[PDB]
């Protein structure tokens, strides 16, 4: 049950190749295009792709929110 | 006029009126005008804006917005 779940995030990770600037490899910007967004900064930006735009996770176990579709 | 001369390549430079040395352009004037040439001043010494930089005048623009 939990192995194909991995699965389902090497496959993720599968679908955003076959671009030659990898989603993992630089921040984003956040509004005014000024700065990176703050977390991006703090962190890596390897470390931002997997938490923020892979899974979205939240700060506890308690804390559970929507499907998050693309996961889906 | 350039001061401050050293081997690690810097110096410091302001500009005056073209013939009235009392008459000193504001540094906040000269910060825009670089900011407008800067690429072409780039082009001219083969350098790329981490190589040629002015300490207080950072890149700003650009917006990485790839996929349609
Ligand atoms: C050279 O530039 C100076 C500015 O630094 C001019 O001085 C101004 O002169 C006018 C009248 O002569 C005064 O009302 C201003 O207050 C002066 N400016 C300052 C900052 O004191 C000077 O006139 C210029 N010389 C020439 C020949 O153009
Ligand atoms: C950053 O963007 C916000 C809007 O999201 C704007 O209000 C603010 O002025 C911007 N900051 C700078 C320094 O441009
Ligand atoms: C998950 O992402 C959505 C937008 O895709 C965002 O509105 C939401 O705040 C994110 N969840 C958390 C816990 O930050």
């Amino acid at each position: 049950l939990y192995y194909n779940t991995i699965i389902s995030w090497i496959m993720w990770y599968l679908f955003n190749s076959f671009q030659e600037p990898l989603p993992w490899s630089d921040c984003p910007l956040n509004e005014n295009q000024t700065g990176y967004v703050d977390e991006c900064a703090r962190s890596s930006p390897v470390d931002y792709f997997w938490y923020r735009e892979t899974l979205n996770i939240s700060t506890s176990i308690s804390d559970s929110g929507s499907i998050q579709w693309w996961m889906l | 006029r350039v001061a401050n001369l050293k081997p690690r390549i810097s110096f410091n430079f302001f500009v005056t009126a073209p013939k009235n040395v009392s008459d000193i352009i504001p540094r906040t004037e000269v910060e825009k005008a670089i900011r407008m040439s800067r690429s072409r001043i780039n082009d001219a010494f083969r350098l790329n804006d981490n190589s040629l930089e002015f300490l207080g005048i950072q890149p700003t623009l650009g917006p990485p917005n790839q996929p349609p």
